[PDB]
RNA sequence: CUGAUG
RNA sequence: GACCCAAACUGGGAUUAGAUACCCCACUAUGCCUAGCCCUAAACCCAAAUAGUUACAUAACAAAACUAUUCGCCAGAGUACUACUCGCAACUGCCUAAAACUCAAAGGACUUGGCGGUGCUUCACAUCCACCUAGAGGAGCCUGUUCUAUAAUCGAUAAACCCCGAUAGACCUUACCAACCCUUGCCAAUUCAGCCUAUAUACCGCCAUCUUCAGCAAACCCUAAAAAGGAACAAUAGUAAGCACAAUCAUAGCACAUAAAAACGUUAGGUCAAGGUGUAGCUUAUGGGUUGGAAAGAAAUGGGCUACAUUUUCUACAUAA
RNA sequence: GCGGUCAUACGAUUAACCCAAAUUAAUAGAUCCACGGCGUAAAGAGUGUUUAAGAAAAAAAAUCACAAUAGAGUUAAAUUA
RNA sequence: ACAGGUUUGG
């Protein structure tokens, strides 16, 4: 049985978001990429680069802000600046989220050579799209 | 498979179409095969509307095709013929007036002649009763006769024949021989009659 | 069935005869409890599972402003109502059975459920039919359409004049005050 | 949710004079070919999925059909087959029913009076009617449908139907009616073209097995078949391919009476030849009358041939031969 | 017809 | 005494590994008559006899539940239609009928699955047969396994392993071996690093199979109790969110087809060696570096390529030489 | 019934529970089987009559086509010397 | 006896 990136179904009590509920196989049929680039288009190079710098990014952010993540981070990369879109739960207070926020779009900056922007969406809760 | 079960087969012959008014059970056929929207298949690139082609030829070559060299199995069909030919109007020539208005030169009537020849009557089913099997005498189909006249044929002509000799060269001489009622092919039409002779009594073991 | 025995007059050449005395004397209580039960704001249901007057009890309890149920009764209709009607339902509170039996000439399924649900239930019972659980039985027949229709347009003029009773006391009651 | 959507009716006002401010159009006219055409834009989502893609519509075509409120504040219900379950169905069947038997009623009336005033208006097979499926009447009834009382209500309509029709009951009947697209596969003819002082010029388009061809014939020269500047002899050298050729030409015994130039490419030599048989059968289609191109569509020359060689799957070896599967 | 065992 | 016919036993013939059985043939005791014994049966309608009642009331199934007067029996199961007594024309017999010892059960009825070389309908569309084509098992070679042989990996190894991890081994890869060196030894620090050490019978992550089978299932409701089941469309207790199926999507137009998908679970199925890991074990070593070797085939076998020719081979060439 | 690699069941330690100048083990006892059952679990004895013994508690009845049984005589179909 | 444990997938 396939179990590639599939939350098995449970009693009928779990929360699950719009991403999770959906399988691999509906990726650009019903749900889309967490991630947009260049490199993986027929004629570009450099895309090795992308998806470890992408995958620092997401186990980086997961450990900036704990507990407090929705869901995964949208990672838009355009024109030599990234630009990293989160869905964040209000469990702290706007006095730590502007100090993590303007801490991470320096520490990111410095430690890629590149500019880098960070924007934030709170959300009251995690989003639930199927049974809850 | 590509086609839906709401295609239906095409139609081929010319003269079907060419003169509807003449006959008024054909008309109300015809009037309302495209009314319902009925679709129809492609014409396949083997049959076509040329008066020169038969559909027997037709499946006789596609029994001797091997693999997929269709020109090759066209090529052994028409020097068949042609070997054919010349080999009755080698005959034709050497013969006296009498014997003239008697013997054939046309070749598709000799071939329709020696397959209607070689095609058997009845065939022998395998049944299994008592834990052996008993060869029980069937009434065959049409198609199936046609199918065994040709593929004992083909299967005689592949094997039997020596290595310097040709398939058609083989073949002509074959036809001839099933046209005369004399060849191999012939006895073994027989053999299978007299094994469902001998085994007429077994016909009991059939329930259809 | 053999509690039709104490209901019956006799047996004419095969055929039982139901006394009519008692059958009036039993239809005045149901009247009357039809009537009460119309004038205190009571929902009211006529339930008969048979294809021949259905259209009749239809038309008699829109006519009636009461409800009805001609057709195949769900199962957990009145004992699984918060989840067959909806969130909260108010349960009728009168069933009056113009036919006991159903197609299948077995006792109803409301017949029982009303007894579960502690619903008072008004029954016309023939000599083959069961009625150890309605409350208030009416022996009679409910196989002539003219007996149907005398039935229907009872409860018709009962419900009616109840209900004109009702306007006309709280229209006292606008002028005692 | 009957406050919910009346909000979100307004919102959607709001939204739609928004979108209209900032797509520069006048708000007046501003419809839903505009709204989807906005949407496409602004928020241009590449999915293949129709209904994954962000719409914005009235909230009426959002949102399902909601049931009405069943019961008054004294919980006395309003409709009189509420305890029914279905109390749109057994309503409309109860209507149904009441009218059939007042035509029925009036029907013996008037037989009685000896009067025959009604025709027989069943009959509309030269306007397209058909009857309601059970989506369609599941979308009427708000109420879910099952499959034995939507045929019943069929079987009960075809009752009403069959009986001496009135006035009223017409028009009730017909509610439950639906127009069926043309039941016509007649193809569009191409009308002669003359081009460059030449009289009966016309061109057709032909495809099969990844070999496309464009065939030009011209009414009134004689017999002859120029391909990719090569005669056909020569490119053809296989007689299947060439009795390919002849087979639309002698169809319509047009062999001596038409020349004809195509551009064949792609596929091998039976796919080519299919390809501009195709191609030649319907660019023969503007100088035949319309009885014999029907003919050619039933005998097989207009249609495509859909025959496209299978993609091999993983794990087998052309697409339907399997590995050698060992028991043990 | 026949044809055992785990 | 009789003996047409049937038939224990027996002797031949079939079938089978065996067939001192089922199947076929012949024939004997016997079944038949008279007289005398034997006194046993699923001798069961598993329901004692005599007079009744339809009151209370369904453990289950079955032949519905019970009264009053009696008689004959019943005290866990096996031992046990047994041993020893008595009696009997019975002497391989019948009747009556224990104990030692072993166990914590033995039993009757039912529910749900599974199975059926049970009856009956509907099916198989590359699927069972009736039928078609091309192959394997024969030869050489390539490659993977099992075996012998070395100091010289490992895992897979019924369908669901066998050109499988590996879309890939001269050093490296390589976790194997022999010789040699280093032991807070990749990291900012850590009585710390590191382990391809054991456990896939602790796992996550990924899959195989039933499987293109349709079922799984929260919340309720009903059953003269409920282990469980829940349906009659002229409808008899069933509503059911959700996951599956279906629909849609993709192979740039439809339809078809293909692809994709295929829930809950079965096989403690495969993977500690993609990666991390719970538990138990190494720390001057089961850890980290350098050099050199990891053969070979007595043999068997799986899958492929080449053919064994004449519809063949070579040459120029689209296929008329 | 527990023990084959996290044993609250084995041995030891901590802790806890119940008794207590007593606590456990073994053996004897007291108590405990049926005023219950006999179609399927053990039980209606293969059948009828009679003796002993018991109940007679309110009144009624006895006996009819057809294959009971024991003797004597006969044979329609089939089969056979 | 105011009883409890124990037959079986149940
Ligand atoms: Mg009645
Ligand atoms: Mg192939
Ligand atoms: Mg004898
Ligand atoms: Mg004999
Ligand atoms: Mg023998
Ligand atoms: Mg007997
Ligand atoms: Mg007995
Ligand atoms: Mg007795
Ligand atoms: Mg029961
Ligand atoms: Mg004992
Ligand atoms: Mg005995
Ligand atoms: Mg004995
Ligand atoms: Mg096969
Ligand atoms: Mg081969
Ligand atoms: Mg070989
Ligand atoms: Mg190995
Ligand atoms: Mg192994
Ligand atoms: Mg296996
Ligand atoms: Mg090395
Ligand atoms: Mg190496
Ligand atoms: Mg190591
Ligand atoms: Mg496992
Ligand atoms: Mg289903
Ligand atoms: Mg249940
Ligand atoms: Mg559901
Ligand atoms: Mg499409
Ligand atoms: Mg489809
Ligand atoms: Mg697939
Ligand atoms: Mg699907
Ligand atoms: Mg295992
Ligand atoms: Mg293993
Ligand atoms: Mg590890
Ligand atoms: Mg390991
Ligand atoms: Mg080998
Ligand atoms: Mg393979
Ligand atoms: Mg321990
Ligand atoms: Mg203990
Ligand atoms: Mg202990
Ligand atoms: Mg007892
Ligand atoms: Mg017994
Ligand atoms: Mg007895
Ligand atoms: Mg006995
Ligand atoms: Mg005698
Ligand atoms: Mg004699
Ligand atoms: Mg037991």
């Amino acid at each position: 049985k396939n179990r590639a990136a599939r939350v098995r179904v449970s009693k009928g009590d779990k929360p699950v978001t719009y991403e999770e509920a959906h399988a691999p196989h509906y990726i650009a049929h019903r749900k889309g990429w967490l991630s947009l680039h260049t490199g993986n288009l027929d004629g570009e190079d450099h895309a090795a680069e992308r998806t470890v710098e992408d995958v620092f990014l997401r186990k980086f952010m997961l450990g900036t802000f704990p507990g407090c993540l929705a869901d995964q981070l949208v990672l838009k990369r355009r024109a030599n600046q990234l630009e990293i879109c989160a869905l964040v739960l209000r469990q702290l207070p706007p006095h730590k989220f502007y100090f993590l926020v303007g801490y991470s779009e320096t520490l990111l900056s410095h430690f890629y050579k590149c500019p880098v922007h960070l924007h934030l969406q709170t959300v009251p809760s995690k989003v639930v799209y199927k049974y809850i | 498979s590509r086609y839906g079960p709401e295609y239906k087969d095409p139609q081929i012959d010319k003269e079907y179409y060419r003169k509807p008014l003449a006959e008024q059970t054909e008309e109300e056929k015809y009037e309302r095969d495209f009314k319902k929207t009925q679709l129809i298949k492609a014409a396949p690139a083997t049959k076509t509307s040329s008066v020169f082609e038969d559909p027997v030829i037709s499946k006789f070559t596609n029994m001797m095709m091997k693999g997929g060299n269709k020109v090759l199995a066209r090529s052994l069909m028409t020097q068949t013929l042609e070997a054919v030919k010349r080999k009755q109007f080698a005959k034709y020539h050497a013969a006296s007036a009498e014997e003239q208005a008697t013997i054939e030169r046309n070749p598709y009537t000799i071939f329709h002649q020696a397959l209607k020849n070689c095609e058997p009557v009845i065939g022998l089913v395998p049944i299994l009763k008592g834990g052996h099997f008993y060869q029980v005498p069937v009434p065959l189909a049409d198609r199936r006769r046609r199918f065994l006249a040709m593929k004992w044929m083909i299967a005689e002509c592949r094997e039997k024949k020596h290595r310097r000799v040709l398939m058609p060269e083989k073949l002509s001489q074959e036809l001839l021989e099933a046209f005369h009622n004399q060849g191999p092919v012939i006895k073994r039409k027989h053999d299978m009659h007299k094994m469902a002779e001998a085994n007429r009594a077994l016909a009991h073991y059939r329930w259809w | 069935h053999r509690f039709m025995e104490p209901y019956l007059f006799g047996s004419r050449l095969g055929q039982d005869i139901i006394d009519l005395e008692q059958t009036a004397a039993h239809l005045q209580l149901a009247l009357n409890f039809t009537a009460h039960v119309a004038y205190r704001e009571g929902i009211i249901l006529f339930v008969s599972r048979h294809r021949q007057f259905a259209h009749l009890i239809e038309t008699t309890a829109r006519d009636c402003g009461e409800y009805a149920h001609t057709r195949y009764f769900k199962g957990g209709l009145l004992t699984n109502a918060p989840l067959l009607l909806g969130p909260g339902v108010r349960l009728p509170d009168l069933i009056i059975f113009l036919h006991t039996l159903n197609n299948v000439f077995e006792p109803h399924v409301a017949v029982r459920d009303a007894a579960k649900m502690n619903i008072p239930t008004v029954g016309i019972v023939d000599t083959n039919c069961n009625p150890a659980l309605i409350t208030y039985p009416v022996p009679g027949n409910d196989d002539s359409p003219p007996a149907v229709r005398l039935f229907c347009r009872l409860f018709q003029v009962a419900i009616s004049r109840a209900k004109e009773k009702r306007r006309q006391v709280e229209a006292l009651y606008r002028l005692q005050g | 949710t009957v406050d919910f959507i009346k909000k979100q009716i307004e919102e959607f006002n709001i939204g739609k004079r928004h979108l209209a401010n900032m797509m520069g159009e006048d708000p007046e006219t501003f419809t839903q070919e505009d709204i989807d055409r906005a949407i496409a834009y602004l928020f241009p989502s590449g999915l293949f999925e129709k209904r994954a893609r962000p719409i914005m519509k009235h909230p009426e075509e959002i949102f399902p059909k909601q049931r009405a409120i069943q019961w008054g504040e004294d919980g006395r219900p309003f409709h009189f087959l509420f305890y029914t379950g279905k109390q749109s169905y057994y309503s409309l069947m109860h209507d149904t029913y009441g009218k059939l038997l007042d035509v029925e009623k009036h029907h013996n009336q008037l037989r009685a009076k000896d009067l025959l005033a009604e025709k027989t208006k069943i009959l509309k097979d030269p306007i397209g009617s058909r009857w309601l499926i059970k989506e369609e009447l599941e979308e009427m009834l708000v109420e879910k449908l099952s499959d034995q009382d939507y045929a019943q209500f069929i079987r009960l309509l075809e009752r009403l139907s069959a009986l001496p029709c009135g006035a009223t009951e017409e028009d009730f009947v017909n509610r439950f009616r639906r127009s069926i697209p043309i039941q016509s596969k007649k193809q569009l003819i191409e009308p002669l073209q003359y081009d460059e002082q030449g009289m009966a010029f016309s061109r057709g388009e032909g495809k099969r097995k990844t070999a496309k061809a464009e065939v030009v014939v011209y009414g009134q020269g004689s017999g002859r078949i120029d391909v990719n500047g090569v005669d056909y002899l020569l490119y053809f050298p296989v007689t299947q391919d060439r009795e390919q050729l002849m087979f639309p030409l002698h169809f319509l015994d047009r062999l001596g009476k038409h020349d004809m130039t195509c551009a064949v490419s792609g596929g091998g030599r039976s796919a080519q030849a299919g390809a501009v048989r195709l191609a030649m059968a319907r660019a023969l289609c503007s100088f035949v009358t319309e009885d014999e191109v029907e003919w050619m569509r039933q005998a097989g020359l207009l249609t495509a041939d859909p025959r496209v060689r299978e993609r091999k799957k993983p794990g087998q070896e052309g697409a339907r031969r399997k590995f050698t599967w060992k028991k043990r």
